[PDB]
This record gives C-alpha cells, sequence and structure tokens, in this order.
RNA sequence: GUGUGUCUGGGUGGUGG
C-alpha cells in the first residue's frame, strides 16, 4: 500500500528524519566503540555486525566534516529525505540516471539543476 | 460395583463405567443382593454399614 | 440424623461445569461454595477490592482471550504457530490479550449470538 | 502469548452488521446442513463444525490450533433466504418505522428546519432520549418530499400490519428496503449511531450461530443446537420452495415459521405465540432465558459465582480461642492450600513441607515452578523434581495463623464476613469464640459456616488490614 | 530506510532488580530484548545509543512485575516499494538470485531480468554471471537493485527484490 | 470442469479500457459474482464477473501449494506469465517451478517439529511434517514414512527418559547435546527420546537433507506392590490394628483401618502383611 | 499543588502492605535491617513503621488528574 | 444519620424522585452493564445495542463482570515504584 | 523401563441455618 513515486508514507514513518548510509555507519561505529567500553556486556548478535559490515561496504565517505557539510547543503532545496539518502548512498553519474532511479524525482526538479547538484556532490566526493 | 461397557470400535476394547463409593463416605459392606429387574437384566443392590 | 461428618466439605481445585468453567455444585460432586451476590456486596463494603477480584475472577474461572484493537471482537489466536488474526477487519497486528472471567466470555458470546456487538476496547 | 496484555477501558455496544457477520464467521458459505454429523465424522457446514470449535476432549481446533481449554470458540453464520424481524428489537423497529416515512424513507420532521433544529438541540447528547422526543413529536401524517400520508403500524405476534387510515402484511423485506436508504445524518439525529447501529441491521438477513462452547455436548445435544437445526431446516425448505415451488402462500407460511423459530431461539417468552416445546416434554431454554434469570448468566455467573479454596462445616463453641481465632478441622486444612512463594528465607522449611508430602497433614500439595508448570505431590515424583529453588511456588497446606474469611449466610452487614486466624483443632467442626456469635448472628444448633482462604499474599494482607475481627468490633451502622 | 523514528516498548521487570541500579537494569533489559526482532512490520532494531525518557513504573496489581514504558528514537527495518538500494550478494541458487541487505535475505526471479544477463551453470561458481563478465553478480560485490514486494511467513522477515531496470550495479 | 476460485486469490482483467488492474477478492459467488475488488488507486467501481478472469496472485505475497509435487507447501511467487510461475519455498531448497493451478491460499501448511508419537511400547519417533492430511514421521535409517492419528495408538510419554553416552556425560529430557562427528551434527537439539543407545538430533530447518541426522551414542558430548495388601500394624501406638494399604511410598504408607473410619499414614517398618 | 489529605487511608495501607509483601516475596531487596523475621508481611509492616517503603501512591482525583504521594510523605494511621 | 442521608441524597440527586426499582434506577446513565446486572438484563442490553450506548467502566459492577480490579477501596488508586527511594537499597 | 475419562440438562419433593 506504500509507494515511493507519489512520496506517500504512513503517518508514523512520514514525520521521521532520514539519515544517510554514512550516518548509520558512524552511529554503528560509535555503538560498537562504546560496546568495547561497556560494563561487561554479553556477546552481540550476528545481525548487528552483519548490518555494520554491509554499511561499511556501502560507505563512500569516512570523515564527519564532509558528512555535516553535505547534510547542510542537501537540505537547501526541497528534496525529500528518503530520496536524499538514496542519492547520498547511490550518487550516479548524471541527472538522467537519478531520474530513472527514483521515479518521484521526475517533474519535481529540472534536469539542469539536478545535474548541477549531482556534479557538485560528485566533486565533494572523496 | 465393577461395571464395564463395550465400545463399538487393542488395549481398550471396553470402557469402565464402574460405580464408586461416595467420596466423603466410608463404611463396611454388610449386605449385597443380586437379582433381576422388571425386564430381565441383572440388577444388584449393595448396603454399606457405617457406625457413627 | 444431621451429623457434622455428613456436612463437612472442603475444596481446593477440582471439577468444573462444562458450560461455564466455574466449579461444580454440591459436596457430593465436590463442587465448592457460592460466593453469592451479598458476599460481593459485603466485600465491596469492606473495600477489599483485590480479595473480591481474586474470589470472583481468579479463584473461580480465570481466562484470557485475544481481542482486536480496532474492533472489539475476539480475534483468532494460534499461539503455537505464533499468529493472531482478527479475521473480519483485515487485522493481524493490533491484537491484545485480555484477562476476563470465562462467564464474561460466555455472556459476550451469547450477546454476539443475539446480534449485539459487545465491542470491548483498551483505548 | 506474544500479544500485549491490557485492561478494558470501555465496552462499546452495537449491532453486528450482516456483512461484518459474513466476514467474521469461520463457516464460509454459511451453515447449510441440519445434520450434526455423518457416520460419526463431524460434518463441515453442520451444527458441530470443527472450524467453529473443538469437537472432543484432547482435540484440536481447525480455525486455531487451540485445545478445548485454549480455544475460545469461533462463530458461524446462516444466510437466510428471506429476512425476519428480530423479536428483541421489535419495539425499536416499530418506533423507528413510525418515526420515518414509509415511502420517502425520510424523517417525518425535517432536520433542516431551524425550530426543529432547536428542538433537537435541547436534546442533543443522549441517543435514547433524542429518539424519545422525536417519537413523541411525530406521534405528523404527511412529509420536504412526497405528500403521501403515512400508515399506522400494528403488531400481531411477530408480523407487522401497515394500516392506512389497504391493510397489508408488512414483510421484513419492505422494512429492510425502507431502512436501507435512510441517510447517516438522519440516523444520527434520529437517535441511532450510524457507525454502530444502522437501521437496516435489526432485520435479520444473516443469523449468527454461537461456537460449541456456548452450546456444548456430552451424545446429548444442547437445545440451542436443536433450535439452530430447526432454523436451518426451515431455511433450506424456504430456499427450495423459492427456487422450485414459488407458491406465495407456502412461502408466507414458511416465512412465518422461520420468524417463529428465530424468535424462539432468541426469546421463548412470547405471550400468545406457542412455546418452542420440544419432543421430550420439556420447554426450551432460549438465550433470553439463559441471561435473564437469577440462576441465569449475569446474576448467576458474573455477579456471584462458585469459588475454589472454600470450606463448609458446622460450628461449635470454643471459649478458649480468641475472638479473632477460628478452629479448623485437620481434614479441611489438609484439603485446601495456600500457594507460598519460595524464598531463601523459607527454602529449608518449604523443602521440608514438600518432603512431607500430601499424605501427612503439615505438608504440601503442588509445586508451581518458575515456568508455570505445576507438579502434583500425590503422584510421588522423583526427588530431582522435588528439589526446590528460589522463585518456585509451593502449595503448602493451611498452617496455624493463616488468615481466612469466615462467612455465614445470609450476608447481611459488614460483620457477616470477617477475617479470622486459623487454629488447628482435632474434631470436625469450625470453632468460634462466643463473642463473635453476635456479629454473625450465629447459634450452635446446627449452623454451618463458609470459610474462604485468600490465595495471594496481597489479598491476605488486605484482609489482615481491613477485615479482621478486632479491626471491626465497632460497626458504622 | 534508515529513519530516526520514535519506538515504544514495554518493559516487564522482576522485583529482584528493584535495587540501587534499578533504572540501569531497565536499560540493559531493553537493549537485550529489543535487538534482533523479526516481526513482520518493524523488523530489526538499532536503538542502543538513543533513549528519550523512561516512563513511570506502574506496579501491576496482583503481579510483582512493574511496567516501564520507554520512549526512544529508533532505527527500523521495514519493507518498501519503488526505490533502489545499494546491495551485496550472498550465496546464489541455480535459477533464483539471493541478495542480502544487512541481515535481510532478498530474492530475485530469473526472467524479470533484461536479456543482457543470463545464468551460466557451466561456470565454476554457481551464480548469476554474464558471458562477458561485464557485471558479475556473485557473493561479496557491490550492486544495485530495486524492491517492490513485502513478505512475512511465521514471523520470518522476508522480501523479494527486482532488477527490471538496466544500468544498475557499480554506479 | 469446475470453477474453484478461492477468496484471497487475486485476478487480472484482459479486455476493455481497464487493462492490467489487480484487486483482492472480497466475496465469492457461484458463477456470476459482479465483484467490487480493491484495485490499485481506482476511483471507479467495476462490476465484472470471474468467468474470464484468471487467478494471478499479486507482487511478493505468499501462496500455498495444494496439489502437485509440493503438496501442502507454502510458496512465494513473483512472475507474470501464462505458463511460467516461479517460487522459493521453505521445505525445498533445490529450485523447481510449480504450475499456477496448484497455487492458492489453502490451509495446508508445511512450516513444521519435535512432536512425540509412539510406534512401539519402547521405540518412539520424531515427526517431520505437521499436516492434517499427511502425517509423515522420520525413521533413523534416513527415510520418511507416512502415519495417521488413528493408526499410531498414542501412548502418554514417560518423562523418565535419560539417554546416556560414552563420554561420561549426564543429560535428560529437554537438553542440548553435541556430537564430535557428523555432516550437520553439532547444532542445538532437544532430546526427549526413551532409549539408552540411540538419540535423535533435532533441527527446525529444511527437512530434506540438512535438518535431520542420527548416529550411535558412543560419540556424543556434553552441552506399588503394597497397594491393596492387608497389613497388620505390629508396632507403635496403633499396634494390632488391621487395614489395607491405599497409598504406599518407599518409606511410609497409608493404611485404610478396618475398625475405624480414619485412614492413617504409618511407616512401612511398622506394617506387617498378611 | 497537592490538596488531598496528608493522612494515608486504611485502603492505601492495605494495598501498599500487600504489594510490598509480594515484592519481598520474590526477593526484592529489603529496605530495613531485619531482626530475623521470615514472612514478607511482617517485614513489610516493619518497613511501613520505618517509612522506608519505596512505593509512590498515585491518588486519582475525580477530575481525571492525579496526585503522587510517597509512602514516606504520608502519615501512618496508627 | 449518614446512611439515611446518603440514601435520601442518592434518590433525590437527579431532581425527580428516583424510585429504587427498575423504573428509577435503570433510567440513569450509570452504564449498560451495571443496569443489566441489576434487573431486566436483556432489555437493557438490547436497548444499549440499538442506541450504541458505551459503558465507560467507571463503576464497580462493570469491572467486577469483566474481572478487573474495581475502583473500590483498595483499587481507587495506583501504585508507582519510587525508583529514587530504591537507590537506598542493598 | 509408569500416569485423568470421572452422565450431562431439566423438573418434583423433603430438609438444615
Ligand atoms: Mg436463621
Ligand atoms: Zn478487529
Ligand atoms: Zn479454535
Ligand atoms: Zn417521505
Amino acid at each position: 500500500e506504500e509507494d515511493a513515486s507519489q512520496l506517500i508514507f504512513p503517518k508514523e514513518f512520514e514525520t521521521a528524519e532520514t539519515l544517510l548510509n554514512s550516518e548509520v555507519h558512524m552511529l554503528l561505529e560509535h555503538r560498537k566503540q562504546q560496546n568495547e567500553s561497556a560494563e561487561d556486556e554479553q556477546e552481540l548478535s550476528e545481525v548487528f555486525m552483519k548490518t555494520l559490515n554491509y554499511t561499511a561496504r556501502f560507505s563512500r565517505f569516512k570523515n564527519r566534516e564532509t558528512i555535516a557539510s553535505v547534510r547542510s547543503l542537501l537540505l537547501q532545496k526541497k528534496l525529500h529525505k528518503f530520496e536524499l539518502a538514496c542519492l547520498a548512498n547511490l550518487c550516479p553519474e548524471t541527472a538522467e540516471e537519478s531520474k530513472a532511479l527514483i521515479p518521484s524525482l521526475e517533474g519535481r526538479f529540472e534536469d539542469e539543476e539536478l545535474q548541477q547538484i549531482l556534479d557538485d556532490i560528485q566533486t565533494k566526493r572523496s | 460395583i465393577g461395571k464395564t461397557v463395550t465400545l463399538p470400535e487393542r488395549r481398550y476394547t471396553k470402557r469402565d463405567c464402574s460405580t464408586f463409593l461416595r467420596t466423603s463416605e466410608t463404611g463396611i459392606v454388610d449386605q449385597v443382593m443380586v437379582t433381576l429387574n422388571q425386564e430381565g437384566y441383572k440388577f444388584c443392590k449393595i448396603r454399606v454399614r457405617s457406625v457413627r | 440424623k444431621h451429623m457434622v461428618d455428613d456436612k463437612i466439605h472442603s475444596r481446593a481445585r477440582g471439577p468444573i461445569q462444562i458450560l461455564n468453567r466455574q466449579p461444580m455444585e454440591g459436596r457430593s460432586r465436590d463442587g465448592g461454595l457460592r460466593f453469592g451476590e451479598m458476599e460481593r456486596d459485603c466485600q465491596i463494603a469492606h473495600g477489599a477490592a483485590q480479595f473480591l477480584r481474586e474470589r470472583l475472577f481468579e479463584a473461580s474461572d480465570p481466562y484470557q482471550v485475544h481481542v482486536c484493537n480496532l474492533c472489539g471482537i475476539m480475534a483468532i489466536a494460534n499461539t503455537r504457530t505464533h499468529t493472531y488474526e482478527c479475521r473480519g477487519c483485515r487485522n493481524k497486528t493490533q491484537i491484545s490479550l485480555v484477562r476476563m472471567p470465562y462467564a464474561c466470555k460466555l455472556l459476550f458470546q451469547e450477546l454476539m449470538s443475539m446480534s449485539i456487538a459487545p465491542r470491548m476496547m483498551s483505548v | 502469548s506474544a500479544c500485549p496484555l491490557r485492561t478494558i477501558k470501555r465496552v462499546q455496544f452495537g449491532v453486528l452488521s450482516p456483512d461484518e457477520l459474513k466476514r467474521m464467521s469461520v463457516t464460509e458459505g454459511g451453515i447449510k446442513y441440519p445434520e450434526t454429523t455423518e457416520g460419526g465424522r463431524p460434518k463441515l457446514g453442520g451444527l458441530m463444525d470443527p472450524r467453529q470449535g473443538v469437537i472432543e476432549r484432547t482435540g484440536r481446533c481447525q480455525t486455531c490450533a487451540g485445545n478445548m481449554t485454549e480455544c475460545p470458540g469461533h462463530f458461524g453464520h446462516i444466510e437466510l433466504a428471506k429476512p425476519v424481524f428480530h423479536v428483541g428489537f421489535l419495539v425499536k423497529t416499530m418506533k423507528v418505522l413510525r418515526c420515518v416515512c414509509f415511502f420517502c424513507s425520510k424523517l417525518l420532521v425535517d432536520s433542516n428546519n431551524p425550530k426543529i433544529k432547536d428542538i433537537l438541540a435541547k436534546s442533543k447528547g443522549q441517543p435514547k432520549k433524542r429518539l424519545t422526543h422525536v417519537y413523541d413529536l411525530c406521534k405528523k401524517n404527511i412529509c420536504g418530499g412526497c405528500g403521501r400520508y403515512q400508515p399506522r403500524i400494528r403488531r400481531s405476534g411477530l408480523e407487522l400490519y401497515a394500516e392506512w387510515k389497504k391493510k397489508i402484511l408488512l414483510s421484513p423485506e419492505r422494512v429492510h428496503e425502507i431502512f436501507k436508504r435512510i441517510s447517516d445524518e438522519e440516523c444520527f439525529v434520529l437517535g441511532m449511531e450510524p457507525r454502530y447501529a444502522r437501521p437496516e441491521w435489526m432485520i435479520v438477513t444473516v443469523l449468527p450461530v454461537p461456537p460449541l462452547s456456548v452450546r456444548p455436548a456430552v451424545r446429548n445435544q444442547d437445545d440451542l443446537t436443536h433450535k439452530l437445526a430447526d432454523i436451518v431446516k426451515i431455511n433450506n425448505q424456504l430456499r427450495r420452495n423459492e427456487q422450485n415451488g414459488a407458491a406465495a402462500h407456502v412461502i408466507a407460511e414458511d416465512v412465518k415459521l422461520l420468524q417463529f423459530h428465530v424468535a424462539t431461539m432468541v426469546d421463548n417468552e412470547l405471550p400468545g405465540l406457542p412455546r418452542a416445546m420440544q419432543k421430550s416434554g420439556r420447554p426450551l431454554k432460549s438465550l433470553k432465558q439463559r441471561l435473564k434469570g437469577k440462576e441465569g448468566r449475569v446474576r448467576g455467573n458474573l455477579m456471584g459465582k462458585r469459588v475454589d479454596f472454600s470450606a463448609r462445616t458446622v460450628i461449635t463453641p470454643d471459649p478458649n480461642l480468641s475472638i479473632d481465632q477460628v478452629g479448623v478441622p485437620r481434614s479441611i486444612a489438609a484439603n485446601m492450600t495456600f500457594a507460598e512463594i519460595v524464598t531463601p528465607f523459607n527454602i529449608d522449611r518449604l523443602q521440608e513441607l514438600v518432603r512431607r508430602g500430601n499424605s501427612q497433614y503439615p505438608g504440601a500439595k503442588y509445586i508451581i515452578r518458575d515456568n508455570g508448570d505445576r507438579i502434583d505431590l500425590r503422584f510421588h515424583p522423583k526427588p530431582s523434581d522435588l528439589h526446590l529453588q528460589t522463585g518456585y511456588k509451593v502449595e503448602r497446606h493451611m498452617c496455624d495463623g493463616d488468615i481466612v474469611i469466615f462467612n455465614r449466610q445470609p450476608t447481611l452487614h459488614k460483620m457477616s464476613m470477617m477475617g479470622h486466624r486459623v487454629r488447628i483443632l482435632p474434631w470436625s467442626t469450625f470453632r468460634l469464640n462466643l463473642s463473635v456469635t453476635t456479629p454473625y448472628n450465629a447459634d450452635f444448633d446446627g449452623d454451618e459456616m463458609n470459610l474462604h482462604l485468600p490465595q495471594s499474599l496481597e489479598t491476605r494482607a488486605e484482609i489482615q488490614e481491613l477485615a479482621m475481627v478486632p479491626r471491626m468490633i465497632v460497626t458504622p451502622q | 530506510m534508515f529513519y530516526h523514528i520514535s519506538l515504544e516498548h514495554e518493559i516487564l521487570l522482576h522485583p529482584r532488580y528493584f535495587g540501587p541500579n534499578l533504572l540501569n537494569t531497565v536499560k540493559q533489559k531493553l537493549f537485550t530484548e529489543v535487538e534482533g526482532t523479526c516481526t513482520g512490520k518493524y523488523g530489526f532494531v538499532i536503538a542502543v545509543t538513543t533513549i528519550d525518557n523512561i516512563g513511570a513504573g506502574v506496579i501491576q496489581p496482583g503481579r510483582g512485575f512493574v511496567l516501564y514504558p520507554v520512549k526512544y528514537k529508533a532505527i527500523v527495518f521495514r519493507p518498501f516499494k519503488g526505490e533502489v538500494v545499494d546491495a551485496v550478494v550472498t550465496q546464489v541458487n541455480k535459477v533464483g538470485l539471493f541478495t542480502e541487505i544487512g541481515p535481510m535475505s532478498c530474492f530475485i526471479s530469473r526472467h524479470s531480468i533484461p536479456s543482457e544477463m543470463e545464468f551460466d551453470p557451466n561456470s565454476n561458481p554457481p551464480c548469476y554471471k554474464t558471458m562477458d563478465e561485464d557485471i558479475v553478480i556473485q557473493q561479496d560485490d557491490e550492486i544495485r537493485l530495486k524492491i517492490v514486494g513485502t513478505r512475512v511467513d511465521k514471523n520470518d522477515i522476508f522480501a523479494i527484490g527486482s532488477l527490471m531496470d538496466d544500468y544498475l550495479g557499480l554506479v | 470442469r469446475e470453477h474453484n476460485f478461492q477468496p484471497g486469490d487475486n485476478v487480472e482483467v484482459c479486455e476493455g479500457e481497464l487493462i492490467n488492474l489487480q484487486g483482492k477478492i472480497l466475496s465469492v459467488d457461484g458463477n456470476k459474482i459482479t465483484i467490487m475488488p480493491k484495485h490499485e488507486d481506482l476511483k471507479d467501481m467495476l462490476e465484472f464477473p470471474a468467468q474470464e478472469l484468471r487467478k494471478y496472485f499479486k507482487m511478493g505475497d505468499h501462496v500455498k501449494v495444494i496439489a502437485g509435487r509440493f503438496e501442502g507447501d507454502t510458496g512465494l511467487i513473483v512472475r507474470v506469465e501464462e505458463n511460467f510461475v516461479i517460487l522459493f519455498s521453505d521445505l525445498t531448497m533445490h529450485e523447481l517451478k510449480v504450475l499456477p493451478r496448484d497455487l492458492q491460499l489453502c490451509s495446508e501448511t508445511a512450516s513444521g517439529w519435535g512432536e512425540l508419537v509412539q510406534l512401539d511400547p519402547q521405540t518412539v519417533g520424531v515427526i517431520v511434517r505437521l499436516e492434517r492430511e499427511t502425517f509423515q514421521v522420520l525413521n533413523m535409517y534416513g527415510k520418511v514414512v507416512t502415519v495417521r492419528h488413528q493408526a499410531v495408538t498414542r501412548k502418554k510419554d514417560n518423562r523418565f527418559a535419560v539417554a546416556l553416552d560414552s563420554e561420561q556425560n549426564n543429560i535428560h529430557v529437554k537438553d542440548i547435546v553435541k556430537v564430535i562427528d557428523g555432516p550437520h551434527s553439532g547444532r542445538e537439539g532437544e532430546i526427549r527420546h526413551l532409549f539408552r543407545s540411540f538419540a535423535f538430533l533435532h533441527c527446525k530447518k529444511l527437512v530434506e537433507n540438512g535438518g535431520m541426522f542420527v548416529c550411535k551414542t558412543r560419540h556424543l558430548v556434553l552441552a506399588n506392590e503394597l497397594i491393596g495388601q492387608t497389613v497388620r500394624i505390629s508396632q507403635g501406638p496403633y499396634k494390632g490394628y488391621i487395614g489395607v494399604v491405599k497409598d504406599a511410598t518407599e518409606s511410609t504408607a497409608r493404611v485404610e483401618l478396618h475398625s475405624t473410619c480414619q485412614t492413617i499414614s504409618v511407616d512401612r517398618q511398622r506394617l506387617t502383611t498378611v | 499543588k497537592r490538596i488531598t489529605t496528608p493522612y494515608m487511608t486504611k485502603y492505601e495501607r492495605a494495598r501498599v502492605l500487600g504489594t510490598r509483601a509480594l515484592q519481598i516475596a520474590m526477593c526484592a531487596p529489603v529496605m530495613v535491617e531485619l531482626e530475623g523475621e521470615t514472612d514478607p508481611l511482617l517485614i513489610a509492616m516493619k518497613e511501613l513503621k520505618a517509612r522506608k517503603i519505596p512505593i509512590i501512591i498515585r491518588r486519582y482525583l475525580p477530575d481525571g488528574s492525579y496526585e503522587d504521594w510517597g509512602v514516606d510523605e504520608l502519615i501512618i494511621s496508627d | 444519620y449518614r446512611h439515611l442521608a446518603l440514601l435520601c441524597d442518592t434518590m433525590t440527586c437527579r431532581g425527580h424522585l428516583m424510585a429504587i426499582t427498575r423504573h428509577g434506577v435503570n433510567r440513569q446513565d450509570t452504564g449498560p452493564l451495571m443496569k443489566c446486572s441489576f434487573e431486566e438484563t436483556v432489555d437493557v442490553l438490547m436497548e444499549a445495542a440499538a442506541h450504541g450506548e458505551s459503558d465507560p467502566m467507571k463503576g464497580v459492577s462493570e469491572n467486577i463482570m469483566l474481572g478487573q480490579l474495581a475502583p473500590a477501596g483498595t483499587g481507587c488508586f495506583d501504585l508507582l515504584l519510587d525508583a529514587e527511594k530504591c537507590k537506598y537499597g542493598m
């Protein structure tokens, strides 16, 4: 019943704020570090480290400064947080690829401006 | 009174339908009679004696 | 002819009636005693609400049914297969276990048989 | 049980919608076969459908996988060839019928009118009261809409006669047709909730059938199942007659008998109409008879019910006991038990109580472990089972000093049931101090008394703090 | 996918933990309980590092336990439709392609793929491999694929993915 | 032929200006339904019957297999074609494809384990398939044999089963054990079997190959007569009294005294039989 | 602002003794030095006299609000 | 005098003379379940079903039928665990 | 080298406090 093209979300999931793949990578790293700093905890589950290394493989950035900067720039335009995180994790090579990737983008943003921000985030990629 | 009823269809060819003494009651069996009822089946009466 | 031995009776847990799961009647059938309406009146007069709750609900016929949260109808629960469905309003998640006397479930089921919908909700 | 346990904040009442009943019933396609079984096999679609509940002890349900105790039963439904008046909502049916238009199917007084809006605004807030004033003011003749004059509705048993003053027998089909097209706002201002009680739902197009828990069997059969058999036999006869015979008089007679059968299933105390008298020489016990009586369901099983952990024996005097003490026979104390929670403080004592067994009086009966399992001590379990650990619950026999509630009928006033402390005594009578004979109004000429053993420590503490004999020497009356 | 969404959980606490470290025991119990769920909707949970507040401890009548309703922002694992996610593959069957996202075992059907990719069982690793090795779909490589479906079976979190769109993979 | 269409099955429309619209069946009728299903964001009501319509379940849901080779299996199908339908099931790992005729939402469920039944007074078995139509129970030699509820002659399990091994370990009912050797040995298992030389290994996983194994227990590693007899009390305060023992323990016994209504519990050392 | 009576009713005492006894029964840590008493009820009464019962009583006002009162905050009936 | 006063006030708190019968007691908005417990259980329940009357479960009788702790004496309040007071424990 | 099914549903009469 849920659909991304119309950008329709349930009542609960709409109000939430989406965080990037690098963001969950950083939070998982902090959680793992304080787990190493924990007060004699039990062994962790396979699902946690599985997701952790999956986010590690999906990672494109490692420094928090760039993450803060890209989060600052990406909220300037009316780009929804789900497609924002999708673009941050994906980062294709042209605007048409982004348009064909998420079908909600079609019509909302012109190809020129979308290609501009795509080239900008690709230059900011390290 | 030990009474068993057969089942229509091993270890359990019959079902036990025995009559037991009343749970709160005790006594000495003092008179047991066996006879035939009106229609010819076996019919028994057992008198239990309890000194109070 | 009246003796104490023919009148003494005790019951802790034993047989129950078939229709409602409350204890049976009589000491010949080992049934236990009736906590009647005036006993309930005296217990609320004490204010011993917990003792009254235990006597009526817990000490007689404890039971628990799963009820849907949307509509107040009892939902199908398959605990071993670990699925709970309120077939009738297309719900499988908003199901809540509710502790009630078996007599209350019986009464609500006959009311449902009478076309009355005793929609019970935890909201 | 993976569902969140919670209390009931409120109970909403209403009328089950026919489509809701259809999508609620486990019996897809309805119940069509009066026969309860086929050669001993429980027939699906019959009156002992295995989907509805559990056929026999140690049997499993089909709708759920619960056993006899676990399964709370599931409902079936019968699709009726023709609708019928629900005898219970009959007077409500007449009142709504006279309130609304026969032909226009609109309110006899328009809601849009400002003065009528003011009249209902005085009565907004209460549905039954609003319906009462609406009925009182219509008690009009003509509708606005069409100016056809409304008839007068009269009842003769179960059928409805519409008298224009051509007197016609108002069939339930026509009433359902009238009620179907009434608007929801008209329903609300009429005094009925459109969400829960739509006008077209009192007329029985679909008859619910209860689970097997409501109508249990031994191979005797509950009379409710007998009425269901009669209803479904008449319903199948009506279906065949509509399909094949199509004679209006036999259809009308069958519909009259169907109305009689469903009404007698609901209420078997109709004046004038025949009693649903069985072939056994015994009148029926309908649902209304199940609920209404003092020995019925509400007053007989909900408000007051038979309880476990209770004793009764005659009472005799005993001046040596204190007023708050009660003598208890050995057998009575050895029979009922108080579930004690195992602690390291009492682990050794409770282990000894377990070891002594149920045979000797100062012993125990059950051991409820932490997992909810109980082990009986009459079966002589292995000592590995008898090893107690903290958190277990041991159902020790009633020892001295135990708090009991001591009740004598008739329970007139607050002192009719009082907390007492147990003192074990040889003979078979409860013993009382002579002072407590006055609050109980108890004599010693064969008086019996009812003992109650509170099972939880919370209940014991509240009886100790509220209902003990010293705490209630002075009465507030 | 990764939403910082509030989640509500109820903690049933034994009275033995009613000590000086009562609330610490509450937090530890919440961490131990909430992690690893495979319920149909909410699924896997990532909320160890975040708590909003712990509600008041209501003593249930007749039971020793206590209710601690804890509000906290959490990270959910739920299915969705019409979006494409970076993925890494797992062990692949002959006709059906098994890909993995975190611990979620995704699936792909054979004929839904465009014809530029076909299975080659004669290849030594049994996996979706192209003839020209242009894009190799095998265990532990970076790819892209979309998800439209949702699946539940006896509280085992499941889904089916699709790759009808072209040009996806190392992008 | 017959038109055996089930509620819960989805259909598709071929003709008209309403092509490729899928909706969930909400009611069932004999031949002419004129149903009003919930299509995908359709604001217009369509009343079209089931005669032309074909049974195609929607995207990603789970279906059940009634007939065919996968009889009673739950399948999940994602394919839109007339004669090609593909599934990944739970009983079967090796991928085969099943016909849409054997796909609906029937109540045959093959998701299941460990239920105990008796075939001999001593020998027991572990069931693998939990169905109302085929009770298939494994046997230790590595086969599958069908049984029935009325053909099994159910006997209550005795909880005195203490299986024991050669590594000098100690294990009872509801215990996890391991084996040093085995293809899929070394996993969690629940042991409830009444014998001393053999013990079954338990898995709730796929039941074809990697969910059952057994080998001999040499390699496993860790992690009354007095009732009714007439007795004479020859000692103690109750000396000389005559009774019949009702409940007899190893130490004490309960005696139904003939001379009095009381039933006393006396030690067996003070009981002398007739 | 709390306006309910500072005294603690017999019903409040009965309930708080019962639940404190139930808590001590399943090995909740005590709040008073024990002379050696065993049953939870007498120990709970000892805590009550010591005013060391760690339970907040939420008195529900008829208007739907409430007033949380600690057992230490209330005054013993005896 | 308190019990006489309470009887008189209860049966005169609605303006009219509330007779202690089926005719006075069951006409108030006390709730369908309490009224059904008192008298004419079937009539009250059918009227409630017709009018969609909801029972707010604020009386003792309703909670007694549903088996829940009544709003009576030992159930007219809640108990909350004083977590701060638990910090003195050992 | 073990172990739970305990004839329900009505009616009539008598009796105890
Ligand atoms: Mg008298
Ligand atoms: Zn529902
Ligand atoms: Zn069932
Ligand atoms: Zn009109």
